[PDB]
Order: structure tokens, then sequence, then C-alpha cells
RNA sequence: GAAAUUGUUGAAAGGGAAGGGCAUUUGAUCAGACA
RNA sequence: GGAAUACUGCCAGCUGGGACUGAGGACUGCGACGUAAGUCAAGGAUGCUGGCAUAAUGGUUAUAUGCCGCCCGUCUUGAAACACGGACCAAGGAGUCUAACGUCUAUGCGAGUGUUUGGGUGUAAAACCCAUACGCGUAAUGAAAGUGAACGUAGGUUGGGG
RNA sequence: AAAUAUGUAAGAAGUCCUUGUUACUUAAUUGAACGUGGACAUUUGAAUGAAGAGCUUUUAGUGGGCCAUUUUUGGUAAGCAGAACUGGCGAUGCGGGAUGAACCGAACGUAGAGUUAAGGUGCCGGAAUACACGCUCAUCAGACACCACAAAAGGUGUUAG
RNA sequence: GCCCUGAAAAUGGAUGGCGCUCAAGCGUGUUACCUAUACUCUACCGUCAGGGUUGAUAUGAUGCCCUGACGAGUAGGCAGG
RNA sequence: GAGAACAGAAAUCUCCAGUAGAACAAAAGGGUAAAAGCCCCCUUGAUUUUGAUUUUCAGUGUGAAUACAAACCAUGAAAGU
RNA sequence: GGUUGCGGCCAUAUCUACCAGAAAGCACCGUUUCCCGUCCGAUCAACUGUAGUUAAGCUGGUAAGAGCCUGACCGAGUAGUGUAGUGGGUGACCAUACGCGAAACUCAGGUGCUGCAAUCU
């Protein structure tokens, strides 16, 4: 759907007379701007409470920012998805440097494999794995050996020109 | 082949409610009507004469005529693309007094009031209705109710 | 009486365009109908 | 040869153009069809109150 | 494009100017149309607009309705404006006096009202004496009294005569309009 | 002494039709306006 | 603990490059700047300079080049149609006149109106004039014999231009 | 027992006080209907809109229709036959879908400048051989709605779960 | 999920064609860019509407002047030529 | 259902239960329980006059129907019908 | 408060099984000359209110009673549905966006209210 950030969401069904001060429920929501979010936090309580917008009211919206955007964090991801003939729970690790970013790979990669459009997922959580060896899929474990080194073979530069007089090298 | 008759297609319509057959209640007989009073037309399918047509079922007009046994009601009908005068000869049993007057007739007698109320003091009342607002802000305070975060759910099949 | 003294206001098409591959569907599918809140101003600046 | 039996398709194009007119109205409608034994009272009633109205401004 | 609401183009309906060709009457307009242009009476806007009508829209008034007019709680010294013929009445025997502008006077009406001490007055000697239509009194006359109109909205159950050449027994009076040959109208 | 249609002369174009629209190059041709 | 920055938004903040237009033709308005005199970008371009004064610009035409362009007429839901007519060109070639009519309009006269069967007259099919009738209208309604239009300021009520 | 659709009402032709008329009606000057006289003006009784509203005459063409989304009958089905509501085509060019009556965009006076729609941007062809993460290798790969088809089943190909 | 088998028709032949394989393919995301008789501003035509203007001593009063909006079209109607 | 000689699955007699599971010419749907069904009593309103109205509609006709007016009657203690 | 006569709403009033009911009322109840109706004085009619009785009618209370009535974020914002896309999918169908929104279910609470008139420890 975008590039995303991330919204805590407030919302609670409207006061009454005998029910002034309703309970109050939160979710953390990513979208790429408070519309759609507010949109996503109706959707998703109208699949666990008898609410909806025109009974509801939202309190509050706020943006999460990452609190360590320049340390690299092994997340751990779980997705709920629809199939062309079902639907279907999902674990994935993704190593990056922030939940947002996180969060894009997942749905590109969701899409890519699973061929889910963004309308038939649904993040259940998203939480950062605190111990290497609670990491569980090996496409990462791999990024985790110690002293890691790699070169990237086969270099190959943008010509800027249409036309080139040497006969270019894919050396690094 | 085809078929249209008077009471043709009327089937569930002139049906008589569950658990309310038999004799209509005397109260249907006491209410009383005066030229220009506003009516419900419902046909009672127990009551073969004076039946209204299928058509103004569910239709309400103003009283012209008053009978020994009924009310004369004119309604107004469209056909093409204009409407014309239509009569009824109804049973007091295929009508009631609508009520799509009385947020009006109790409206005028308190607007009446509050005017009276008003000017007697020295004005300032504002007495048209007014549609339902956008909300004005409020504080909502966390005491007593944190808010709880909840998560969406995973897939499950119970069966 | 105000508001309508005005007379309704004609613009232009948005200056940098629409933002979106297709307009017909709503603002929160990636289209432009719907109340699209305060990002009326972006929309509105950029066709007057 | 057959050829289409019916359809309403285009009718209410047809009868908006000019409108649907709405009712039309007036003060004193018609008393048609009402209660001759009522009308039939009612005309001596209102020549006896014209009467009362003229004879007030003898 | 425009989502149009009401048809475009739309001529107003109104007559602008007479269809007559008849110069007299083009330079009375003149006169009026100045008049309406120039002096905020009403008088003046709706004597305008009566010397464009056409021939069924001007009926002649008869000198009979003119003397019922005078008869008004305080109108018989009002000066009566007909925009169009005045015909005379045999059948008033005794005419006031009054001042009549109008556009024709038959001989027989101009006689009348001159053998009882008034005034025929035409529609610019009536500008002069009266540039704000200052006591006067419009009157027209029957439009619906027309033959044609006899005919329009013919019809069952709406009573109007039919588009007959001859009558008599015999013509249009058997099946449909009598109960016992088929039915009534 | 028209047109269809034809001969000659002159000019031009022509890789399975021709003719047409918007635009300009090139050739030919020409009105106007300067004072 | 104290900052910076990003992001979003605002300024009746300043400022550079480019393109198209220049309708109007005395003055008159709303303003701006000035202590003022005056000035101005304020109800639509002016200033300065050069070239040509002619096929230079422009029109027309033929051709070339880019892109685009299916035979018209017809009936049809649908025709470029593997539906019909049409090789070509001139010339001819189809809603008319009359009797009686409806609506609308113009004109004359108006409770009337209509001279033109006819007569008179003539510069002779014209123009000019006219007596008696007649036709339509001024009464309706009945199958008919028949009868035949004011209780009232020719009525009351509501709207009604003037 | 919905949703969509649907009747009526939201005032001066209104509301209240006084008490006249009749052959109707009441046991009854009781009622009913129509009135006289009196009291309250634009926050006078929701919203939005209103190149005004009403009304009259007369006359053309037409009276083979067809299509799309949705509802929907008959039929195995049909580019089949038949209804419902709307929107279109017919009667209509223009931009897109290469092509095409009906789809998408958008409805047309003669022109300049600008910006867009739907649809595109390797070359044809105006416009990134743009950026970014994956997936796919086919000895009949695949490539964009309407639309120009493919199914049960099966793979120790590869991917993620 | 993509790919592969399952997968047979008649003139030679069609993702529109060329051709394309870390795509110029499939899923998804982000910018920029191209261009409709549409939208914005302007001129000019015409149509409709609303204003102004008889005061002579010069020339169109059906005129002149200001202003606003609008323009598809078969059958068909009317209008000005 | 439970009961009574001949008498049996079915004859006629009785009590209990019974919302209609019956019946109301006829197709089917609606309606109906001190009834609209069953039994009895009195009857001719299935009559006279001429309008208005609803369905079908053109808001023509015809069929059928509704509610009044003006008669004359039927029935019932009566309201009524 | 009871009760009766006339009622309005017509089950919170109905149904099943028990029990309690003072005073008045109502009832059951005695009778067959008279009006009247029956196969039958059972019903219907009359007569007494005397001779007898709360057994029944009636009224009320009981019951993890059957029914009925009311409520709830009980189920369920589910099913269904109006509007949107050149959304997914060979298709059957299905997601999503802006709205409207049930029924069953589950649980809780209840079991006649009341008008006119007369009468009663
Ligand atoms: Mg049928
Ligand atoms: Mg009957
Ligand atoms: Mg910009
Ligand atoms: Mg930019
Ligand atoms: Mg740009
Ligand atoms: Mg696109
Ligand atoms: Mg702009
Ligand atoms: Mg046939
Ligand atoms: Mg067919
Ligand atoms: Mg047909
Ligand atoms: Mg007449
Ligand atoms: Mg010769
Ligand atoms: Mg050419
Ligand atoms: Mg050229
Ligand atoms: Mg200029
Ligand atoms: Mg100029
Ligand atoms: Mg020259
Ligand atoms: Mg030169
Ligand atoms: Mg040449
Ligand atoms: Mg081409
Ligand atoms: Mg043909
Ligand atoms: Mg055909
Ligand atoms: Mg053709
Ligand atoms: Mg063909
Ligand atoms: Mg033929
Ligand atoms: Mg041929
Ligand atoms: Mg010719
Ligand atoms: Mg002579
Ligand atoms: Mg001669
Ligand atoms: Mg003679
Ligand atoms: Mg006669
Ligand atoms: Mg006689
Ligand atoms: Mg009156
Ligand atoms: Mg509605
Ligand atoms: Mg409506
Ligand atoms: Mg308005
Ligand atoms: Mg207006
Ligand atoms: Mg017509
Ligand atoms: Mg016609
Ligand atoms: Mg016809
Ligand atoms: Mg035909
Ligand atoms: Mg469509
Ligand atoms: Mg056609
Ligand atoms: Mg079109
Ligand atoms: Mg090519
Ligand atoms: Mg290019
Ligand atoms: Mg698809
Ligand atoms: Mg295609
Ligand atoms: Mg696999
Ligand atoms: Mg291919
Ligand atoms: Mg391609
Ligand atoms: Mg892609
Ligand atoms: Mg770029
Ligand atoms: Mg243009
Ligand atoms: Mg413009
Ligand atoms: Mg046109
Ligand atoms: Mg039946
Ligand atoms: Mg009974
Ligand atoms: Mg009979
Ligand atoms: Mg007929
Ligand atoms: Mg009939
Ligand atoms: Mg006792
Ligand atoms: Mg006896
Ligand atoms: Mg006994
Ligand atoms: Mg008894
Ligand atoms: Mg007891
Ligand atoms: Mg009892
Ligand atoms: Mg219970
Ligand atoms: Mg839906
Ligand atoms: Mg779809």
């Amino acid at each position: 759907m975008a590039h995303f950030k991330e919204y805590q969401v407030i919302g609670r069904r409207l006061p009454t007379e005998s029910v002034p001060e309703p309970k109050l429920f939160r979710m953390r929501i990513f979208a790429s701007n408070e519309v759609i979010a507010k949109s996503r936090y109706w959707y998703f309580l109208q699949k666990l409470h008898k609410v909806k917008k025109a009974s509801g009211e939202i309190v509050s919206i706020n943006q999460i920012n990452e609190a360590h955007p320049t340390k690299v964090k092994n997340f751990g991801v779980w997705v709920r998805y629809d199939s062309r003939s079902g639907t279907h729970n999902m674990y994935k690790e993704i190593r990056d440097v922030s939940r947002v970013a996180a969060v894009e790979t997942l749905y590109q990669d969701m899409a890519a494999r699973h061929r889910a459009r963004f309308r038939s997922i649904h993040i259940l959580k998203v939480a950062e794995i605190e111990k290497t060896a609670d990491v569980k899929r090996q496409y990462v474990k791999q990024f985790l050996t110690k002293d890691l080194k790699f070169p990237l073979p086969h270099r190959v530069q943008k010509s800027t020109k249409t036309f080139s007089y040497k006969r270019p090298s894919t050396f690094y | 082949g085809k078929s249209h008759g008077y009471r043709s297609r009327t089937r569930y319509m002139f049906q008589r409610d569950f658990r309310k057959h038999g004799a209509v209640h005397l109260s249907t007989y006491l209410k009383v009507y005066k030229v220009g009073d506003i009516v419900d037309i419902k046909a009672n399918g127990s009551i073969q004469k004076g039946m209204p047509h299928k058509f103004y079922q569910g239709k309400t007009g103003v009283v012209y005529n008053v009978t020994k046994s009924s009310v004369g009601v004119i309604i107004n009908k469209m056909v093409g693309n204009r409407y014309l005068e239509k009569r009824l000869n109804l049973r007091v049993e295929h009508i009631k007094h609508s009520k799509c007057r009385q947020e009006f007739l109790e409206r005028v007698k308190a607007n009446a009031a509050k005017r009276a109320e008003a000017k007697a003091q020295g004005v300032a009342v504002q007495l048209k209705r007014q549609p339902a607002q956008p909300r004005e802000s409020r504080i909502v305070s966390t005491e007593g109710n944190v808010p709880q975060t909840l998560a969406p759910v995973p897939y499950e099949t119970f069966i | 009486q105000a508001n309508n003294f005005l007379w309704p206001f004609k613009l232009s098409n948005p200056s940098g365009g629409w933002g979106v591959p297709r307009k017909f569907k709503h603002f929160i599918q990636g289209g432009s109908f719907g109340n699209r809140e305060e990002f009326i101003n972006k929309l509105v600046k950029s066709m007057n | 040869a057959k050829s289409k039996n019916h359809t309403a398709h285009n009718q209410t194009r047809k009868a908006h153009r000019n409108g649907i007119k709405k009712p039309k109205t007036y003060k004193y409608p018609s008393l048609k069809g009402v209660d001759p034994k009522f009308r039939r009272n009612h005309k001596h009633a209102l020549h006896g109150t014209a009467k009362a109205l003229a004879a007030a401004k003898k | 494009g425009i989502d149009h609401t009401s048809k475009q183009h739309k001529r107003s309906g109104h007559r602008t100017a007479p269809k007559s060709d008849n110069v007299y009457l083009k330079l009375l307009v003149k006169l009026y149309t100045f008049l309406a242009r120039r002096t905020d009476a009403p008088f003046n806007k709706v004597v305008l607009k009566a010397l464009f009508l056409s021939k069924i829209n001007r009926p002649p008034v008869s000198v009979s309705r003119i003397a019922r007019a005078l008869k008004q709680e305080g109108a018989a010294n009002k000066t009566v404006v007909v925009v169009g013929t005045v015909t005379d009445d045999a059948r008033i025997f005794e005419f006031p006096k009054t001042t009549v502008a109008a556009l024709r006077f038959t001989a027989g009406a101009r006689a009348k009202i001159v053998k009882a001490g008034g005034e025929c007055i035409t529609l610019d000697q009536l500008a002069v004496r009266a540039p704000k239509g200052q006591n006067t009194l419009i009157l027209r006359g029957p439009r619906n009294s027309r033959e044609a109109v006899r005919h329009f909205g013919m019809g069952p159950h709406k009573g109007k005569a039919p588009r007959i050449l001859s009558t008599g027994r015999k013509f249009e009076r058997a099946r449909g309009r009598r109960r016992s040959k088929g039915f009534k109208v």
C-alpha cells in the first residue's frame, strides 16, 4: 500500500448517559498516512467488537517512531493471509533497521512469493528477537555468523553514454 | 394466460397478522373522523366490504367525506408523468388516524409557548429545527481507563 | 447566503498531477475520491 | 416473425422531461361526491349566513 | 462539458415588439418604452406589454363593461384605459361622463361616450395627461369568450363541444351521447 | 459553341490503385501596403 | 541533560531562467508612494534600435515529407461490407392546385359583418359606385309538440396586475 | 425479518379566543360544515439548490430497437430467446483498448498557452533500456480489464509456509 | 506461488509487430515523464439573457453601448439567409 | 381417547379432549368459532330512481365492485343488517 | 384492597398440577301454578330467596413447570445488502473501500395493567 509509518490509534464507542466513559482500545497500525490508518483501525475493531465508526470515535492518533533507527534488528513477523483457495497463518523473519522498514519488505515478500495483495494480509505481530538462537529461519541465521564477509562478484557499472570505447570489466 | 383480477397478488398483503385473527376490537369503531383529517390506509382482510384496492395499501390521504359506515379519502396517484386525484370509499376498518402530523401539531403548540416565553421575557428564541451538528471537542480521561491494545487474530477452524 | 454568493470555483487540473495511477477508487485504496481530510489542501492548491 | 413484447425501458426518462408535475392544490376543493344530505343542508346554512351579513350591512 | 440543468439558448417566450407593422402602433411603443425605462411607474410597464399583444389577447371592451367599472367604490372619476378597441352596447341606457383612453373607439362607442359629455383620448394623449398613469383604471376584455375555446380540451366527460359543421338531431348525438346508445360520453 | 471524351504542345509526379485532412520545404504565380 | 536534523504545514518573505498573450482607445473607478510637489507596476503595452521596402513577409498552386483518411446514396439493431442503385457528361426530373376545414397571426369594421349573383359606371376583363335579399354571428334546449335566460350593485368566497 | 426501493407531513390555505347560519344532526343551541370579530410576522418553523414559476393551443417524427454492470425466467448451451432498474449505442465525433456501434476516459463553435483523464514511456512511437524487494528458465515460457478460453488430476523442478 | 505434464485440425502467421530472460516476463512498492475536441486563462464567431441610451444640430431604435453564461446531433420542428 | 345387546375396520347411544387440524357449489389464495361453519324460524333488498367512486384506463367503453342520496319492503325485543 | 355489572388493551390475561380464600358479592342450589322451550324443566322460561353449600365456578398463591411478554457490546458488526475499481480467480466464486444491518442462539427479568358505576370487615 506504500511507504509505511506506524501509528498508535485509539478509539472508543461513543459515550452514552448510562455508560459515559466507554472502555478505550488501541491498535498499532502500519499505514502510509493517518487516513488509511484510522480506516484500518475501524476495520479491525469491527472484527473484534460490537462497534463501527458511526457509533465510535477516534480518541487519538500518533505516529510511533523507531527507538533505535540505526541499530540492526532481527524481526520475528507473524501474518494471517488469504490465498486463492483458503486462508493461512505464517511466521517470517526479517532483518532490518526499523519495524517500519521491516513491514515494507514483508508486504513485498508476501506479494512476490504468495501473490498476496495488501487487502489479503493481517499483520498479527512484529517483535524484535532479542537473543540470536531464538532466530529460527536460516535465511537470516546465515547473516549472524562471526566475522562475516562476502564479496560481490560480477560487478556491472551503469553506462552513461550509449557507446563505449573500452569493453567493460566486471572486476571488483 | 395472464391473470389480473382485483385482489390479484395480495396473498400476504391482506393476510391477518400472526395470532391476530377474528373480531376487530371495538376501538376501531369508536374512533371518529372529520373532513380534513389525515389517514393511513391498510386493508383488514376479514372485512371484505369497503376494502381499498391494493394500490392504496401503505398509502396516506385526507378525508373529504364522512358517511354512515365510512369515510371518503382522497389519494393522489401518479399515472404517466402527472398525478390524478383519486377518491376512495373506505369503511372505517381499513383506515387509521395518521401520526404523520403529531410531530407537527405537537411542535406548533410547543413553538407558540417558547415564543411567548421569549417575547414576554425579552426575546432571543431560535425555533427552527436543526440537523445533527458535528461533535464539539472533549477531553477523554485515562483514569480507570488505560487503553487496551488489541491485535488481529490468527486463522482457526472450529468444526 | 455567503457561500451561495460564491460562484462555484472553476479549478484547473492538478499541476503536478494526481499522485495516483487511477483516480476512480477511494483515497484509501490509492485512488482519489472520497474524504482525504486535510490532504485536500495539497490537491486544491495544485489545482488553483 | 416475432418481436419484443414489452419493456419499461426509457419510460421514466420520458416522464421526467416535462417532469412528474406535483398534484396541484386548491383552497376550496370540489364537494364532488360529498353526502347529498349534508350538501343540501350546507346549501341552506350558507344562504342563511349570507343573509345575516348583507343584513349587517343594512 | 456541463451537466446542464435546463435547456440552453431558450428564448424568454414573451413578445418584445408587437408583431404588427403599423407605424402609429410602433410610435406609441416608442413612447411607452421610453416612459417605462424612465418613470418607475408600473402602469407604463403594463401598457408597454399590452401594446405588443395579438388581437386575441386583447378582446374588445364594451362601453357597458366600462360603466360597471366606474361603479366601483371611489372609481367614478378615474380615467379608464383600454389597450385595444372599445365597442358600443345598446344594453345600457344610462352611460356616465368620464374619460376613456384607448387604441380604437368604434363609431357608436365614441358617440355614446361623447353624447354623455365624456371624452375619447388616444394613448399618447393619455401619456401627456398622466405620465405615471395617475388616476387610471385599466380594463381588459373577456379572453375566454372566444368561440375557439369552446372546443379546447375536448374528451370524454369534459363537456366541451365538438368541432362540428352542421348541427342538429342526427349530428353527433347518438352512440356515446346517451345512455340508450352504447354509452354516454 | 459548355461538359463528358480526344490530339498535339508545355510543366510535373509515379517500387501492387488514385483522390483527401493538418503542417511546412521547394518551384511556379500573384494581391496589398509602403512613400 | 541539551541541541541539531528529517518529515508535514504556514508567510499579505526575497529572488533567477523560459514560454504564450497585449483585447481596449480622451478623461471618469478602487488604490499605492510621498511632508509636499508630484509619482506609480492602480478599470487590457509601451519605450528604444535596426533590417527590407520588396515576392522579403503573405495568398494561391503543383510536388515532396510526417502523421492521419475504407465509396457514396439507401433500408437497417448493425454497412467499407462477401447487401441494393450508380461506367461517364449535359439537359429534363418529385408535396402541387382546387373545394371545405382546425390552430395561430396581420388587417378592416364591430353587435355586427360580407361592394364584385346582379345593377350603375368606365381611360373597358381593371379602377370607381350601389338597391333588395342571402350567409355567418347576435339563444338556448328537447326525439318532439314546445318552452326560452337578473332574488341580488348581474351574487358570495379565495387569489389577483394595475 | 432486512438493505435498496416506497405513501404522507415539516404552517398565513397556519395556530388560538369570542360566538352567528341550517331544512343536516343531538336528549339538548348539542354537534357538523361554512362564517363574522379579535391576538401573534419572517429563525413563520429542517437541509441543499433554483439562467424563475405557472398556464394554453396546436402540430412533426416515432410506434422493428439493440448493448453493458446488477437482479432474473426458459434452455446442456449459444454472439440464443424472454423480463427488472439504471446507464449507453441507435442519433456521436474526440483520447485509450493495435483492430472493433455498445467497454475505459471524455461528449464537440474558430484558435493560442498551460495542465490532465483513461492508457502508456526498449525500438516501431511522443514518454525513465528509471528506482526497489522477490519470483520464474519452459526441446511448443510469459506478457494486462470487457477479450478473443482451458479442467480434473500429477511433478524428488524451484520457492516460501 | 511461478514453472512443467495433462494440452489433437486443417493456406503461412501473430503478447499489434520487432524482439526480450538479475526482462522489454509474473506480484508489489516509489518517483519522474508523454498526451484528448476534457479542465484552467485569453482572443474572435454566433446564441440566449440582464442592463444603458430619443436630446437636438448627421448617417442604421429591427439600431448603438455595457455585462454574464452557453455551443454534440439522425428523424423531426422553427428561424435568418 | 375411553365407554354401551345383536354390532364386526365401518350402523346407533355417551362422556372427555380438541385454534379449526373442518365446513363455506367450483380453481387457488385470503377470510371466518356465542361465525362466515351446522340446525331451525320468518322472508324476497336478486326490488324501484338516477348520479358519484375503485380496478383494467385513454384516466374511453365493457365486466365486476365500493360508499352515499331518494323510495318501498324483509327481518329482529332492539342496535342494526 | 375484595367483589359485582358494563368495559378498553386482548396470554405479563393462556395451559398443566397442587393449595389457600374472611366479609359482601357472585355461584352452585330448591320449585313447576303462571309466560316460555324441550326426546329430557340438563339447557332455555318462570316462581322462591325460602330449604342447602364453598365441592365446583370465581379470585389468588405455589412450580430450577409448558407458552407468552421484555431486555442485553449473548450471538454478531455475523448473515444479507446499497454504492466503487482496467480488484483476485480458468471458473465456481472471493477479498477489499464508503455505508446500512438481521434472524436463530445464549443469558437475565417478568407473568395482566387499567376506566365507569354500585357494594363490602
Ligand atoms: Mg399468472
Ligand atoms: Mg357482497
Ligand atoms: Mg508545482
Ligand atoms: Mg515539479
Ligand atoms: Mg509536468
Ligand atoms: Mg494504468
Ligand atoms: Mg494551476
Ligand atoms: Mg409478425
Ligand atoms: Mg428475435
Ligand atoms: Mg413492437
Ligand atoms: Mg355565445
Ligand atoms: Mg459554330
Ligand atoms: Mg492537394
Ligand atoms: Mg498546403
Ligand atoms: Mg492594444
Ligand atoms: Mg488595442
Ligand atoms: Mg508587389
Ligand atoms: Mg529582398
Ligand atoms: Mg504543374
Ligand atoms: Mg491509415
Ligand atoms: Mg435500401
Ligand atoms: Mg438484417
Ligand atoms: Mg452506407
Ligand atoms: Mg462481409
Ligand atoms: Mg431492396
Ligand atoms: Mg450494380
Ligand atoms: Mg438541371
Ligand atoms: Mg374612369
Ligand atoms: Mg371588356
Ligand atoms: Mg332591385
Ligand atoms: Mg327549436
Ligand atoms: Mg304543453
Ligand atoms: Mg362561503
Ligand atoms: Mg423518499
Ligand atoms: Mg420520492
Ligand atoms: Mg439559493
Ligand atoms: Mg432567477
Ligand atoms: Mg404530438
Ligand atoms: Mg404523435
Ligand atoms: Mg402515432
Ligand atoms: Mg415500422
Ligand atoms: Mg454502460
Ligand atoms: Mg433507425
Ligand atoms: Mg459517445
Ligand atoms: Mg513496426
Ligand atoms: Mg521515444
Ligand atoms: Mg479479472
Ligand atoms: Mg486487444
Ligand atoms: Mg510446487
Ligand atoms: Mg505470445
Ligand atoms: Mg510491447
Ligand atoms: Mg513490474
Ligand atoms: Mg527519471
Ligand atoms: Mg479547442
Ligand atoms: Mg472558456
Ligand atoms: Mg448544433
Ligand atoms: Mg376457498
Ligand atoms: Mg356472537
Ligand atoms: Mg336478479
Ligand atoms: Mg369506446
Ligand atoms: Mg362499465
Ligand atoms: Mg359467604
Ligand atoms: Mg307444564
Ligand atoms: Mg333446575
Ligand atoms: Mg332460566
Ligand atoms: Mg375450596
Ligand atoms: Mg363468574
Ligand atoms: Mg416458564
Ligand atoms: Mg454488496
Ligand atoms: Mg468486478
